């Protein structure tokens, strides 16, 4: 089991943190441009790994982004996000978009400019 | 004169390079409790310097814009703008490759600014 150069490896998955900024969607793009997609902590240990693998000045997106409608937080994999996992610091509307820091995770304006965080098997 | 052995000396200035993360006012304050102002850049050279010695980690910059106003800086004075700030935020930070906003919540590094006597 592996990948490319510069890819760390924590069980199944693969993670390449991206090296420019870009949209969310534009990154959640580069990923699939990569046969991958943006981040999506699984649980709690996949969430252990990414959290303490980020050096203090160093985050970036995540395929957890507002809904709009029911103005909620859920997972580009199609599954509502749960505090039983973590829960995002700032406001919560349309047009938010996740980023995540070595502590904790933040909420951003979907329409800036971040380092990207791809996953994938 | 000179600035202590925690702070770098770059000509008319002394900058602080943060070690643990904070968000945006956080620092703001910070600097104040030692009488700064959140890494403020004025001149060319500075700017080199800046991203110089800071690279891959990002880094507060005090430049804040108060809900679409306009950019501010953290002493008195409305932002010019010989560089760019890409991001669409409120909030400023440094990487060796640019400057971006941001809604300042986040928790990372940041630079202070305060002058040389
Ligand atoms: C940046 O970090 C600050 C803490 O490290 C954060 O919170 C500050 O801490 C307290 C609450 O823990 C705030 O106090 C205010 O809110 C309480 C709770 O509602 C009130 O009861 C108090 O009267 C008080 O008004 C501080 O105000 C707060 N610091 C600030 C911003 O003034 C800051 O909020 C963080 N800043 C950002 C960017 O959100
Ligand atoms: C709020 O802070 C601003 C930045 O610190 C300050 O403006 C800057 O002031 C410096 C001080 O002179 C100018 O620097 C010029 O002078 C130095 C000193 O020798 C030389 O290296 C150069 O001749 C240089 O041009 C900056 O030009 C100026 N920054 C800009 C472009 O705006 C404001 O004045 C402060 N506002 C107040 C009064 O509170």
């Amino acid at each position: 089991y592996l990948c490319p150069n510069d890819w760390l490896l924590n069980e199944g998955k693969c993670y390449w943190f991206s090296t420019s900024f870009k949209t969310w969607k534009e990154s959640q793009r580069d990923c699939t441009q990569l046969q991958a997609h943006l981040l999506v902590i699984q649980n709690l240990d996949e969430l252990e790994f990414i959290q303490n693998s980020l050096k203090p000045g160093h985050f970036g997106w995540i395929g957890l982004y507002v809904t709009f409608q029911g103005n909620l937080w859920m997972w580009i994999d199609e599954h509502f996000l749960v505090p039983e996992l973590f829960s995002v610091i700032g406001p919560t509307d349309d047009r938010s978009c996740a980023v995540i820091t070595g502590n904790w995770v933040y909420s951003e304006d979907c329409s800036s400019t971040f380092k990207g965080i791809c996953q994938r098997d | 004169v000179a600035c202590s052995g925690d702070w770098l000396g770059v000509r008319d200035k002394c900058f602080y390079f943060s070690d643990d993360t904070r968000n945006w006012t956080a620092s703001k304050i910070f600097c104040s409790l030692q009488k700064a102002e959140l890494a403020q850049i004025d001149t060319q050279e500075d700017m080199e310097f800046l991203k110089r010695y800071a690279g891959t980690d990002m880094h507060w910059i005090g430049l804040s814009r108060k809900q679409g106003d306009s950019w501010k800086w953290t002493n008195g004075t409305t932002f010019n703008g010989w560089f760019e700030i890409i991001g669409n935020g409120s909030f400023a930070f440094l990487s060796a490759d640019g400057v971006h906003s941001s809604r300042g919540f986040i928790d990372i590094k940041w630079i202070c600014s305060k002058p040389k006597y």
